[PDB]
C-alpha cells in the first residue's frame, strides 16, 4: 500500500 | 452489620463500585477511573492526568515524539547498532486515535518491537496490529492486539509477548545501519 515513511532517532537510556 | 462494602478509591473521580477489602486492592489496580502515567519510555517524566490529557501532554512535553497519518506506516529506526539499551519511539494517527510505536534494545542482545493505543484497554480490543520486518525474500511478522496504555508495555516486553529479535536477525533486514519496521493497524 501507500506507505509514508518516517525516520526515528534513537534515545540512549 | 453483617459485613460492609467499601468504595474504590477513584470513586471520587466517578468509580461506582463498592467492594469487600478483601479484593479491593484487586480491583484498584484494574480501575479504569486510575490516572494515566506517562507511557513514554525513560520515566524522567513523572506526568499523570485523564486520558483526554495525555495527547497534549505529549505535545508540549515530548515535542521530539512525532506522528504519522496513515494506517500503514514505516517506522525506519536509525542506528540500529547503537550499544546499550536504545529507545525509538513515533507515533501513529489512524481511524480516529493515536497509537504508540516503541522499539527497544535491551542490554545483555535483544530487540523487542511493540504498539499500544493511547485509549482504553476495551477500544485496544478493537484494534489489531501487525509488525514486519523485510528483506530479500525474507519476512517477519508479529501480530496482536494493541495494548491499553493504561496496561502499559513493560510486561509484556518482559513476557516476550511482542516482535522480538536479536542483532544477527537484525543484520538481514538492517540497510545503512537503518532498520525499516512495517506498521499496520487495522480495525476488527
Ligand atoms: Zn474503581
Ligand atoms: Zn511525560
Amino acid at each position: 500500500k501507500l506507505r509514508p515513511v518516517a525516520m526515528v532517532r534513537p534515545w540512549v537510556r | 452489620a453483617n459485613s460492609v462494602l467499601f468504595p474504590c478509591k477513584y470513586a471520587s473521580s466517578g468509580c461506582e463500585i463498592t467492594l469487600p477489602h478483601t479484593e479491593k486492592a484487586d480491583h484498584e489496580e484494574l480501575c479504569e477511573f486510575r490516572p494515566y502515567s506517562c507511557p513514554c519510555p525513560g520515566a524522567s517524566c513523572k506526568w499523570q492526568g485523564s486520558l483526554d490529557a495525555v495527547m497534549p501532554h505529549l505535545m508540549h512535553q515530548h515535542k521530539s515524539i512525532c506522528t504519522l497519518q496513515g494506517e500503514d506506516i514505516v517506522f525506519l529506526a536509525t542506528d540500529i547498532n547503537l550499544p546499550g539499551a536504545v529507545d525509538w519511539v513515533m507515533m501513529q494517527s489512524c481511524f480516529g486515535f493515536h497509537f504508540m510505536l516503541v522499539l527497544e534494545k535491551q542490554e545483555k542482545q535483544q530487540f523487542f518491537a511493540i504498539v499500544q493505543l493511547i485509549g482504553t484497554r476495551k477500544q485496544a480490543e478493537n484494534f489489531a496490529y501487525r509488525l514486519e520486518l523485510n528483506g530479500h525474500r525474507r519476512r517477519l511478522t508479529w501480530e496482536a492486539t494493541p495494548r491499553s496504555i493504561h496496561e502499559g508495555i513493560a510486561t509484556a516486553i518482559m513476557n516476550s509477548d511482542c516482535l522480538v529479535f536479536d542483532t544477527s536477525i537484525a543484520q538481514l533486514f538492517a540497510e545503512n545501519g537503518n532498520l525499516g519496521i512495517n506498521v499496520t493497524i487495522s480495525m476488527c
